[PDB]
């Protein structure tokens, strides 16, 4: 599948997600963003089946807005990645279950934290310093397992994630047409336009 | 399973082996497959040993409780609701029933439902896997108007043949006898009807 | 008080007011009866000619169930009608399960259990209709009459409607001065009589005689319309015996 | 393919004199993939210790599903569930998804707070009690843990020896099953007092 | 289920359960909306019959029920919270499917359309 | 004043319509007796076809309602119809799940239940019928139990019903505070038949012929009616001492 | 698993062996297959263990339920209606093969039922992997009248049979009888020839012998006062 | 038919009330007075039991002072039974929360649902409302110590001191006139007990006709401890306070 | 058909009274009088058997009835209603919790779901109140020995002793001047008999009364042996001889 990856560093979390999708022989589009913002402060990214990805993705972020208003408040990223599993838990023995695997990168405004939480399509969830799904994790993991170190900066965090994409792009057979950044920190959500 | 019923004058005669298997091991060697389902109205039982026993509990419950109502029912109406069972549910029963009954007005009667779930009313019936070594002997022996006693000898001389060629049948021999007299019921042993 | 405005509300008598109101209504239809001969049942009923422009013979009341079983009723047309459609299902579903048709009392208990039921709740109205209904079976000749209480036995012969008084006591002369049993051709020829004595209390219109009959001899047990000569001769026998 | 060996993992519970032991590797994976290494296989709900190997999402579900309900428990009753109650409780919870069951191999281990008797049970993904009175093993190293402790074991060990045991135990059956290590946790329970160790073990 | 019909026209061609409806609007908290020429302002009475209260969590007379929409309210509380809800739900739903947030007119008219279903459903004031 | 027209409690904590529905159980102006023998249970009914067009034979409120059991029915004949529909039910449906066939008991608590259901459920009516279940019973042996439209039922050693029961009632009472045992000390059922028309004809202070009376005798494994013929050899047997 | 039924003169014995075993392994040396549906009618389980135990249990419950409505103590009849009604419904998708027997107001019996909803009647009965190897003793030394001590014997001898020669069977005998006008007697552990040899060392390690990172006291208590 | 007997539960009246509330209300106005108070660091629930025995079993007995879970907690006012339904059904809800987000319901969350619940008692089904007031005792991270009531009509607001059942006018004044802002838990314990005392129909107020709670972060550092109050406790604080 | 009683037959009435619920207290006033009295070591619950007719035999008809192998129940009003809450409450003792927990429910809860079924009798659509006062004496390992009594509402309380029906008021006044906390179970009976005597009319015997205890574990009524924790009911229903001959000591 689709390449995403995921690095908590200091004071933020950076999620790297490629912008090809293909369609068996034609690559259809090289600009396409895999993430959706649930709330100021939390993003998840998203790779699995076709049209299962963006329909779960949306949905999420529909009823995670819906509490946002309904309270006034913006829950943890703790409680939303609880809220992700329990429906991709509840989706594995429905008559047809998403094939949808997601990172959430979110800031805690509470405790003053970044967090990553890694959950697949089963409903597998795990807190990380660094995260992947498919095969982008054989390549990578290696590289950050030796780098890594919990008090990096977020231009450290980036620097070791270009060293993982450059990884990717020599030994990955598919040409996933880069990667789109973004940084998640108390301040929100940006995009790292030049990459 | 070797099964069969015979009308005659007195009225009809029920017989059946004992053999019950689970591939080459025989589970019951002594099972009876003569089972009422009224007073002076019996069936044999053949095919899946857990649809024949479910369907026959349920004929004898529609039985009694049409007994309740509109009082002792005939053989040909045991046969129907048996019929109604096998054919609408043809799909996840492996059932072949023989239903012998005696009435006063209809005396003794015989009816076969196969594996279809049709039904076909007979002067006599054979089912069950030792069924198919008896056509021959049995078309060849079988009279219209025979006594008990020929009767018994007939359906005795039978049931030893299919017991003798076919694996799956063996054990005693029980018989029942549906006449105005009441119901009788009779068994006879290996070293009997073996040396027949 | 009250207790009258309500379907299965017992009165302080332990009375149902709704089914006693429904009788009303059965008293205020056409006379139809029942005679049980030797070796099967006739039935007749009034059919009062409201118009000239009424097609004769074309709007038939008496009903077939199966093809043994006889249904004739008076008080409201549709609520028999909705009786004997319910009677045709439980006979068709017998049949199915059973394979030997309905026996008479076996029939006499379906209508009897089903019009019974709507006496239970204040959803639903009772039956404003008295059938009277029988056949041959195995066990020989049933005649019943059934009330809208649900309340149905068994009888020599039956009269309902608003001429019942006149046509029970002729029934009853037919029983004492017939003990050994009347024959289906005298019961048809009796039943004729019977409609045309008590058609006094409905005497403002003139009406047609409608006639049916199950006999083991004359009809081979099935339930057969009496038409033509035979209808002519029983009307004429009828017409004899007033004058 | 194999829902129960996906993940991987290990449990084991002994029983000793006046206490009880259960003890878990720490290793989480997507089949060759090493995912996490401190992912906690031992739950409890007061002092009723509770271990799940098997399907990961299962594992995550039914301590969630047990938390809740003895939380509604202790409110009704106004006690702390038992570890024999809490073993009928996994067993009918697991039985009622007879036909699409959790693909998990639970271990309750626990002291009776009335009667002080050490108590440990195992059940199968449909909840069939295998209640033995010296040791119960649970994971895709059962075979290796059966061996460990059918040699190991001995009965009335006392607290800090059966530590060793179930250690050893653990650590030596986990070293020879590829889905299994990455650190483990052992519990020591006694009446009124648990001890949590995380143990030092080869991190491949 | 309970399907007695509450809301019935009467002789005169009146829903008195609709007119008794808007009699417990009428006891309600007075509520004044003024829109200027780059604002719209909110004003809501507070009854001081009730003091000792806690103005921090007591539910405020006005409800966000998107970012940029609100509803304020006079009549039975407990009410509101029904339509605001059915509201909220709605907002995020047409953001789902319409990819843009409701018209301030859309969200009026799909309230004021549960409003009217409740006027001739059954069981239901 | 609804509370009157369904089974809800009046003021007073009484449900109007259940005391109405023990009102229409005498509607048919019927007496019924039962009593208990060595090794069987009798129950008599009188019998009255006031209409000459009737068929007599189809005139009873007794039920064969299983092999084993009877039942005798005070109340219109609808109602009674019903009641004995649904224990035909019952007692097949019993014996298809359970592999032996219902007590008489247990199939009087069950009708009871039913009854119950109606005095609690306003939809519901109460049936206008007193049921008297008769059998001799494998286990408790000759066994008389009675419901109403109450929900109320209770075993007897005998017991009686209709418009004269204090009657027929005190009457039995006197035999068995003078008998001291709990039943009728007889072999045969036959001379438990003639004790139970005896007593009923001391009670009522009439006479019977074989076509005023109704009888069901309750045997081990089975209960069956007696014929007119069979009521009149009994009647002579009376009259002959 | 080898489970056996036998039928004496004044009532039924039910033994069963105590192995249970996840394929070739031997997850309990020591379990019992003896279970009770009431008081007086205790029936044995081979095949799915879970199935097994799930449907007597529920059986059990819905016969005491029984017994309590009717004010009589429970018959075998009934279990085995209840039972066989229950497993044809899910058509062997239950994998329950159990043997029946107990005495009630009727008398002693002896049933057995396969998971897809057939029953067996008789004086001698056996089940699971080993019934082949208990119904070679039963069908060798089985006679009419037997005496409880004889059936007890013959009961042993044919689990016996199963525990040495069948490998799904082993460790040892569990025994129930069900006397007509007594108390059942459950008897666990009847026979145990199967008691592992004294070890040639002793495994306990010294104390220190395990490597540890980190030691942490539990909190298995509630939230504490003042 | 069947609509001859049917009250119609959920009308209003001409005056635009809806009469099953109100006459709700009346029958709560009858049961034993609760209080709620809420200091700076916990909250007090003081009740009273309707008058009792001498034999009624006081130390196993529970009518006016329930656990929803083991941050937040109710005091009842009116039947007992309806209660208990609506309390069963919060129970389960704190716990859906609980496996959903992993994390403690916050209270006003809970409040809104029972409040919703008993809200649609009044608009749709045609039977009966809950003839039952709460006061909820609870806590969170985010708004901390929280008073709450709700009553038959599925209305609900938060409050510093509040009452609910009988002498509610009574009772209100004397917290109006007494509270302050930064008054303490065993200020609020006290001034709970002195309320009570005056608004009793008892004639005097002793251990066996009260129920105590109070929610302390007077457990050991940053967490919340609820103490449901014992016979023998009750009658302690009454002598502490001096009340007896 | 269809039940089209969808709507509250119990609804407040301007003064905030549920009159259909008082009236069942009405009529569990008018049933005949029953009470339970807890000991130290066991409970004992009673009642008269108000025989209907002297041909009636009372033994067939149980107004104290065994719920769990641990819990008793007998009533005070209308003795059909309280049939059905049997069977129920059997029912939902195996349902709600024997299925679950794999052992019978403890007194408080068990009459707490009974509680339940009463309490929805009282808002559920077209239904009346139960007319019946229940009084539950059982034991369990955690909780002990405990009697609850529970009305029409559903509102249940615990209690030392208490009495219901006829003549309660008298009943409850004679039970507070003999009770104290050191009774033995043997004390309770013997006060239970003197208490029953003052509301009987007629006979006053083991024939006419109906009384059990919750006691000691009775391995002799188990009905099996060979299990050790397996040690037999603590509900015990006394003959009409272990009645009389208590009467002899009174
Ligand atoms: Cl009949
Ligand atoms: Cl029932
Ligand atoms: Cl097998
Ligand atoms: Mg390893
Ligand atoms: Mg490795
Ligand atoms: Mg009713």
């Amino acid at each position: 599948m689709d390449i995403i990856l995921g690095i908590r560093v200091q004071d933020s979390v950076i999620l790297a997600s490629s912008k090809a999708v293909t369609r068996g022989i034609s690559v259809l589009k090289d600009s396409d963003d895999k993430t959706r913002q649930l709330s100021p402060h939390t993003l998840m990214s998203f790779a699995g089946e076709a049209g299962d990805t963006v329909q779960f993705a949306e949905y999420i972020q529909a009823n995670i807005q819906l509490y946002s208003i309904r309270e006034d408040y913006e829950l943890s990223p703790q409680a939303v990645s609880s809220f992700v599993r329990q429906e991709l838990a509840k989706s594995i023995r429905s008559r047809r279950p998403y094939q949808v695997n997601v990172l959430i990168g979110g800031y805690d405004k509470k405790k003053n934290k970044p967090e990553l939480y890694q959950i697949d399509y089963l409903g597998t969830k795990v807190e990380l310093p660094y995260g992947a799904h498919g095969y982008s994790g054989f390549y990578t993991f290696s590289l950050l397992d030796h780098h890594y170190r919990p008090d990096m900066t977020t231009e450290e965090g980036l620097d070791l994630l270009k060293l993982c994409v450059q990884e990717l792009e020599k030994r990955m057979p598919m040409d996933f047409k880069g990667v789109i950044v973004k940084i998640v920190d108390k301040d929100g959500i940006r995009q790292v336009d030049d990459f | 399973t070797t099964i069969m019923a015979v009308e005659f004058d007195g009225g009809v005669v029920m017989g059946s082996d004992s053999r019950v298997s689970a591939g080459e091991a025989v589970v019951n060697r002594v099972f009876d497959k003569l089972s009422p389902l009224h007073e002076r109205i019996y069936c044999a039982l053949s095919g899946s040993a857990a649809d024949t026993q479910a369907i026959a509990d349920i004929v004898q419950y529609h039985l009694e409780l049409y007994t309740s109502q509109y009082g002792t029912p005939s053989t040909e109406t045991a046969a129907s609701v048996f019929k109604e069972l096998c054919y609408e549910n043809k799909d996840n029963l492996t059932a072949g029933i023989i239903v012998a009954g005696y009435d006063d007005k209809n005396k003794g009667e015989v009816y076969t439902i196969p594996l279809g779930g049709s039904v076909h009313k007979l002067p006599y019936a054979i089912a069950g896997s030792g069924s198919t070594f008896i056509y021959g002997y049995c078309d060849k022996n079988f009279r219209e108007n025979m006594s008990k006693e020929e009767t018994v000898d007939f359906i005795k001389h039978s049931l030893s043949q299919a017991i003798k060629w076919d694996g799956s049948s063996g054990g005693v021999i029980r018989m029942v006898v549906l006449t105005a007299a009441g119901v009788e019921r009779l068994i006879f042993y290996p070293d009997e009807y073996e040396q027949l | 008080t009250g207790y009258d405005l309500s379907n299965s509300v017992f009165s302080p008598d332990g009375r149902n007011f709704q089914v006693e109101y429904a009788v009303k209504a059965v008293e205020n239809g056409t006379t139809s009866i029942g005679i049980k001969c030797n070796d099967g049942v006739v039935f007749a009923v009034e059919k009062l000619i409201t118009s000239k422009l009424l097609v004769p013979q074309k709007n038939v009341k008496i009903q077939v169930v199966d093809r043994h079983i006889g249904c004739v009723y008076s008080g409201l047309i549709p609520d028999g009608r909705h009786l004997v459609n319910r009677g045709r299902e439980e006979a068709a579903s017998f049949k199915k399960l059973y394979k030997t048709p309905i026996p008479i009392p076996a029939f006499a208990d379906r209508l009897g259990q089903y019009v019974q039921a709507h006496t239970l709740y204040n959803s639903v109205r009772p039956f404003g209709v008295s059938t009277i209904f029988g056949g041959v079976d195995k066990n020989g000749a049933h005649l019943y009459m059934l009330e809208p209480s649900g309340s149905y036995w068994g009888y020599k012969g039956a009269a309902t409607g608003k001429g019942r008084q006149s046509a029970k006591a002729e029934l009853e002369k037919l029983v004492d001065h017939h003990p050994e049993g009347l024959s289906a051709r005298e019961a048809v020829k009796q039943a004729a009589k019977i409609i045309y004595l008590a058609h006094e209390d409905n005497k403002e219109k003139d009406f047609e005689l409608e006639i049916s009959w199950c006999s083991l001899s004359e009809t081979n047990g099935l339930h057969k319309f009496v038409k033509g000569d035979l209808l002519q001769e029983a009307i004429d026998f009828a017409q004899k015996e007033i004058n | 393919s194999d829902p129960s060996s996906i993940n991987g993992g290990i449990v084991v519970a002994m029983t000793g004199k006046d206490c009880v032991a259960i003890a878990c590797d720490l290793r989480l994976g997507s089949q060759s993939l090493g995912v996490s290494n401190k992912f906690e296989k031992i739950f409890h709900y007061g002092h009723v210790f509770l271990g799940i190997t098997g399907l990961a999402t299962d594992v995550t579900t039914l301590n969630e599903m047990f938390r809740y309900k003895t939380n509604l428990y202790k409110l009704k009753e106004e006690r702390a569930i038992e570890p024999e109650t809490f073993t009928q409780l996994v067993s009918s919870s697991l039985y009622e998804r007879r036909f699409g069951p959790y693909f998990v191999g639970p271990v309750v281990a626990g002291i009776n707070s009335k009667s002080g008797k050490p108590f440990i049970a195992g059940f199968d993904l449909i909840g069939c009690i295998d209640e033995a009175k010296d040791f119960i093993v649970s994971g895709t190293a059962s075979d290796q843990l059966f061996g460990m402790c059918e040699s190991l074991y001995e009965p009335n060990l006392e607290p800090e020896d059966l530590f060793e045991t179930i250690s050893q135990a653990l650590l030596n059956a986990a070293d020879r099953d590829a889905l299994s290590g990455w650190g483990a946790v052992v519990y020591i329970i006694k009446k009124d007092e648990v001890v949590k160790r995380y143990l030092k073990m080869r991190q491949d | 289920g309970y399907d007695r019909a509450l809301s019935i026209f009467s002789p005169d061609g009146h829903i008195f359960q609709v007119e008794y409806a808007l009699e417990a609007v009428k006891r309600g908290t007075c509520a004044v909306g003024v829109k200027g020429k780059n604002c719209v302002v909110l004003g809501c009475e507070r009854r001081s019959t009730l003091k000792l209260q806690d103005t921090r969590i007591t539910p405020s007379k006005v409800s966000k029920i998107d970012s940029h929409v609100v509803l304020s309210f006079s009549g039975l509380n407990a009410d509101s919270r029904i339509l605001i809800e059915k509201a909220r739900v709605e907002a995020q739903s047409h953001r789902l499917t319409l990819e843009d947030p409701v018209t301030v007119e859309y969200l009026t008219r799909y309230v004021a359309g549960v409003q009217q279903r409740y006027t001739q459903s059954g069981g239901v004031r | 004043g609804y509370d009157r027209h369904i089974t809800i409690f009046s003021p007073e904590g009484r449900l109007y319509q259940v005391e109405y529905a023990f009102k229409a159980t005498n509607q048919t102006n019927i007496n019924s007796l039962a009593v208990r023998g060595k090794d069987c249970t009798v129950v008599i009914s009188q019998k009255k076809v006031p209409d000459k067009l009737l068929d007599p034979t189809t005139v009873s409120y007794i039920f064969c309602i299983s092999r084993t059991i009877g039942m005798v029915v005070n109340g219109p004949i609808p109602d009674a119809r019903n009641a004995a529909l649904r224990a035909k039910a019952e007692a097949a449906e019993f014996r298809y799940k359970y592999g032996y066939d219902m007590p008489c008991d247990v199939l009087a608590k069950r009708m009871a239940n039913l009854s119950q259901i109606y005095t609690q459920r306003a939809y519901m009516r109460p049936l206008g019928v007193i049921l008297t279940f008769v059998s001799v019973d494998e286990e408790l042996g000759p066994s008389i139990y009675k419901t109403d439209p109450a929900g109320y039922y209770v075993g007897y050693k005998a017991t009686a019903t209709g418009p004269k029961q204090q009657e027929i009632t005190t009457n039995l009472e006197n035999h068995f505070k003078k008998s001291k045992i709990d039943h009728i000390n007889e072999e045969s059922w036959e001379k438990v038949v003639e004790f139970a028309i005896t007593h009923m004809i001391d009670a009522l202070g009439t006479e019977f012929s074989k076509n005023d009376l109704e009888v069901g005798v309750a045997t081990k494994d089975k209960f069956f009616t007696l014929s007119a013929e069979n009521i009149e050899e009994r009647l002579v047997a009376i009259a002959e001492q | 698993t080898t489970i056996v039924g036998v039928k004496f003169n004044n009532g039924v014995v039910i033994a069963a062996d105590t192995r249970s075993t996840q394929g070739p392994i031997v997850a309990d040396k020591n379990c019992a297959k003896l279970h009770r549906i009431s008081p007086k009618i205790w029936c044995a389980g081979a095949g799915t263990a879970a199935d097994t135990e799930a449907v007597t249990q529920l059986i059990g419950s819905n016969i005491e339920l029984h017994s309590l409505y009717t004010s009589r103590e429970p018959r075998v009849v009934s279990a085995l209606q209840m039972l066989k009604q229950h497993l044809f419904k899910y058509q062997g998708h239950i994998g329950a093969y159990l043997i029946v027997a107990g005495v009630d107001p009727t008398g002693s019996h002896l049933f057995s039922i396969h998971a897809h909803g057939s029953t067996d009647v008789g004086y001698y009965l056996s089940l699971g992997s080993g019934s082949l190897a208990a119904m070679a003793v039963l069908e060798s030394h089985w006679k009419q009248d037997l005496t409880k001590e004889e059936a007890i014997k013959l009961a042993s001898d044919a689990i016996q049979a199963g525990i040495w020669n069948d490998l799904g069977s082993g460790s040892n005998v569990d025994v129930c009888v069900m006397e007509i006008g007594k108390d059942a007697e459950y008897l666990r552990n009847y026979l145990t020839p199967n008691v592992r040899e004294e070890k040639q060392k002793s495994y306990k390690f010294p104390r220190g012998t395990t490597a540890v990172l980190k030691e942490s006291i539990v909190n298995i208590c509630d939230i504490q006062e003042e | 038919g069947s609509r001859r007997y049917d009250s119609r539960t959920t009308i209003f009246s001409p005056e635009g009330r809806l009469y099953q509330v109100e006459y709700a209300l009346e029958s709560i106005s009858h049961a034993g007075t609760a209080i709620g108070i809420m200091a700076s660091d916990g909250i007090v629930l003081a009740a009273e039991r309707k008058v009792t025995s001498t034999l009624l079993e006081q130390d196993t007995s529970t009518e006016k002072l329930y656990k929803l879970n083991d941050k937040i907690a109710v005091a009842v006012a009116g039947l007992t039974a309806d209660a208990e339904i609506l309390i069963n059904t919060a129970r389960i809800h704190a716990q859906n929360y609980l496996k959903t987000y992993n994390e403690d319901i916050p209270v006003e969350i809970l409040v809104r649902r029972l409040s919703d619940i008993k809200q649609g008692y009044t608009q749709h089904g045609g039977l009966r409302p809950f003839g039952v007031s709460f006061i909820y005792a609870g806590y969170d991270d985010r708004y901390g110590y929280q008073l709450y009531t709700s009553n038959p009509s599925g209305n609900y607001t938060g409050w510093k001191a509040i009452s609910v059942g009988a002498n509610t006018s009574a009772a209100q004044t004397l917290l109006q006139m007494d509270y302050k802002d930064d008054m303490k838990v065993d200020d609020a314990i006290e001034l709970a007990l002195k309320t009570l005392s005056k608004t009793t129909d008892s004639s005097a107020l002793t251990y066996d006709r009260l129920e105590f709670a109070t929610i302390r972060k007077g457990a050991n550092d940053g967490e919340v401890y609820q103490k449901i109050f014992k016979p023998q406790e009750i009658k302690d604080i009454l002598v502490k306070t001096g009340i007896t | 058909m269809t039940d089209r009683y969808s709507f509250s037959l119990t609804t407040f009435s301007p003064s905030g009274k549920l009159g259909q619920i008082d009236y069942a207290l009405t009529a569990v006033k008018q049933g005949v009088t029953s009470l339970g009295i807890k000991a130290t070591n066991g409970v004992v619950i009673a009642t008269e058997k108000k025989s209907s007719s002297p041909l009636a035999m009372s033994e067939t008809l149980s107004k104290v009835s065994l719920l769990t192998p641990d819990i008793g129940a007998v009533y005070s009003g209308m003795g059909p209603d309280y049939r059905v809450l049997v069977d129920k409450s059997r029912k939902v003792a195996h349902t709600s919790y024997k299925r679950i927990y794999g052992e019978y429910p403890p007194t408080k809860l068990l009459v707490s779901e009974v509680a339940k079924i009463m309490q929805e009798a009282t808002q559920s659509g077209g239904v009346r109140p139960f007319g019946v006062s229940l009084l539950i004496a059982g034991h369990d390992e955690f909780n002990g020995f405990s009697l609850y009594q529970v009305d029409p509402s559903g509102s249940y309380f615990p209690w030392k002793a208490t009495a219901i029906g006829k003549g309660s008021v008298a009943a409850k006044t004679f039970l507070e001047k003999r009770w104290n906390d050191e009774l033995e179970l043997e004390d309770a009976i013997h006060i239970a008999l003197l208490t029953l005597k003052e509301s009987v009319e007629g006979e006053f015997n083991g024939d006419t009364i109906e009384l059990a205890i919750i006691g000691d574990e009775n391995p002799d009524l188990l009905g099996y042996t060979g299990i050790p924790t397996d040690k037999g009911p603590r509900f015990r229903k006394l003959t009409s001889q272990e009645i009389n001959d208590r009467l002899e000591a009174l």
